[PDB]
């Protein structure tokens, strides 16, 4: 009964960690495309000026 | 390691003897040896015992074999019974790994002579520094005052 | 009474921060405890017969 | 990583087997892919330049 | 059978056989038979 | 006794083949544990290189099976002195008794 | 933070997992399997340092910790996405005008 | 797909030394059982040679 429980939480920790691994992924493209447009932005400000 | 003990008669204080022994055994040819190692001040002429031969533990000619040895048992050759106390590191390793397990381990008893002729230790144990002015020091104007 | 303890023991040694009590270490507590009390038993029958 | 731990194995358990070799295969392939990634990029900011 | 130690079974029957010729010998009524000179002690 | 002492040899093989098929299942496990992103995880200096020391699958095998037969033998040694041993325990009984009830009439 | 969470994930799975192998080999052995020897008083030697409860509320809370972090990820997201939608219509716009 | 196949030849690996160890065990517990049963009749020979 002991090692029954010790493998279902590892089973527990194993899925959080994976969910948390898939978000923190997708976060960082999100970041990455922010900071693409952040630098395009410039363009319409230089031919104002 | 071995050793076998001797009554002595016209000895001064001393009641027996201890002789530290190693006893080795050619694998090759199944072949044992007894070699005292030499001590220090003892008279005795000390060295090899038993030359390299085989040794034969019956009145028959059977001789001697690595599976009859082990730790704690008596082993008579030539008139002589040895007390194997201890054994190597590599004969220990051995044993186990034919099938044998060894006995637990023992001491060997000491030549009450050599134990005797150990020089005393010249050396002394310093005192402590607590004295009447160590106490005048630290412990002035300190009084202690009890209503009875 | 030895496959008890050698058990006991190589299951207290369990890693650093996370050693955990439960229904089962009583109970092998007990185990060993109640083999070293009733082997007295059995050498007291020994020393009657 | 995984080489260098099943390097640690006793005497007598040390067998060559599917997975040794097929790591193996892996490393150079890895390596090979890098090597392709490697060129493109060189022809990348060739053609960058042109461009500019 | 594959599983013969051939070398130890025919140690074991020799034993069995000379066994029971000491056996006879002690059991012996004329002294016709010889004595097995293995089991002797020494 | 020297039946014993060759069944205990047999028993010393036995658990030195044990003792490192669990190192076995140590390092296999640490193996199959790793996945893309953990942590100490590190390029070897060097690595790519089969050893020296390395056996192949069928002298692992040749040697498990060869174990498992030799301490089959024994054990059918063993069990076949066992009888033996019954037997000659019989036999003295017997032998004894009726030696004693001859000598008593 | 999410990296610190992920390092903190991470640990406590490898402790996990040295826990499960050292429970369940423990567990396979029987009477005559190998390793065994003289008792040093390790019966009474106790140094457990954690009670089921508190290692239960210590997975969950790390869990839940995780969880709360990945719905401020979530609404983080959002946010920069409908932020760079805004600042598009906006320049688009405004060039149109001049 | 390389990981995935390293993966499955390592689950075979694992499968076979699983097996074996088995195999040697159960060896090992017949073994040791016709060890004890022969220092019974061990101890019988010795009580017979005593009382004879």
């Amino acid at each position: 009964e002991r090692v029954n429980d010790i493998g279902f939480w590892k089973s527990e920790i194993i899925h959080e960690l994976d969910e948390m691994i898939g978000e923190t992924n997708a976060l960082t493209d999100v970041k990455k495309r922010l900071e693409r447009a952040l630098m395009e932005t410039e363009a319409p400000l230089q031919v104002a000026r | 390691d071995a050793y076998f003990q001797e009554d002595v008669p016209m000895s001064t204080e001393e009641q027996y003897r201890i002789r530290q022994v190693n006893i080795y055994y050619y694998l090759e040819d199944d072949s044992m040896s007894v070699i005292e190692p030499v001590v220090e001040n003892s008279g005795i002429l000390q060295g090899k015992l038993i030359k390299r031969q085989r040794l034969a533990k019956n009145d028959r000619g059977d001789h001697y074999h690595w599976k009859d040895l082990n730790r704690g048992i008596n082993i008579t050759i030539y008139g002589k019974t040895f007390r194997v106390v201890d054994c190597d590191q590599f004969t220990q390793v051995f044993l186990e790994s034919q099938g044998i397990e060894l006995n637990p381990p023992e001491k060997m008893a000491l030549d009450p002579y050599t134990e005797l002729r150990k020089q005393p230790l010249r050396k002394y144990v310093t005192p402590s520094d607590f004295d009447q002015l160590k106490q005048f020091l630290t412990f002035d104007k300190q009084v202690l005052r009890f209503y009875a | 009474l030895k496959v008890a303890q050698t058990r006991l023991d190589e299951r207290t040694r369990r890693p650093n921060i996370e050693l955990c009590r439960d229904m089962a270490q009583l109970r092998l507590v007990n185990e060993v405890h109640e083999v070293d009390d009733t082997i007295q038993t059995l050498q007291q029958r020994l020393r009657d017969a | 990583t995984r080489l260098e731990t099943r390097t640690h194995r006793p005497n007598v358990e040390l067998c060559r087997d599917v997975a040794q070799y097929r790591l193996m295969k892996e490393v150079q392939e890895i390596t090979h892919n890098v090597a392709r990634l490697k060129e493109t990029l060189a022809q990348a900011q060739a053609e960058l330049k042109g461009l500019h | 059978r594959f599983n013969l130690d051939s070398h130890r079974s025919t140690e074991l029957t020799n034993f069995y056989q000379m066994v029971q010729q000491h056996r006879k010998y002690y059991q012996d009524k004329t002294g016709t038979v010889p004595r097995v000179p293995y089991f002797a002690m020494p | 006794s020297e039946q014993i002492r060759m069944n205990r040899s047999a028993k010393y093989n036995l658990e030195k083949d044990l003792k490192d098929k669990f190192v076995a299942l140590t390092i296999d496990d640490i193996c199959f544990s790793l996945n893309n992103n953990s942590p100490n995880i590190r390029y070897s200096e060097n690595a790519v290189r089969i050893e020296p020391n390395s056996v192949s699958l069928e002298d692992w095998l040749d040697f498990s099976s060869t174990n498992v037969e030799k301490a089959d033998k024994q054990r059918n040694n063993s069990l076949m002195l066992k009888a033996l041993v019954d037997r000659i325990l019989s036999q003295t009984a017997n032998d004894l008794r009726k030696q004693c009830d001859v000598v008593d009439t | 933070a999410n990296r610190a969470s992920q390092h903190e994930l991470e640990k406590d799975l490898s402790d996990k997992q040295t826990a499960y192998r050292i429970d369940d080999k423990c567990h396979h052995l029987r009477n005559t399997s190998d390793g065994v020897g003289y008792f040093r008083g390790v019966e009474r030697v106790d140094a457990t340092v954690s009670v089921p409860e508190s290692w239960a509320k210590f997975t969950d809370d790390n869990i839940l910790r995780s969880q709360s972090e990945r719905a401020a990820s979530a609404k983080l997201r959002d946010d920069i996405e409908n932020l760079l939608v805004v600042t598009a219509n906006e320049m688009w716009n405004q060039f149109n005008k001049v | 797909k390389s990981q995935s196949d390293v993966n499955k030849k390592l689950e075979q690996r694992l499968e076979e030394v699983q097996f074996w160890k088995k195999e040697l065990d159960d060896k090992l517990e017949q073994l040791v059982n016709v060890t004890d049963d022969l220092l019974i009749y061990k101890i019988r020979l010795e009580k017979a040679l005593e009382t004879l």
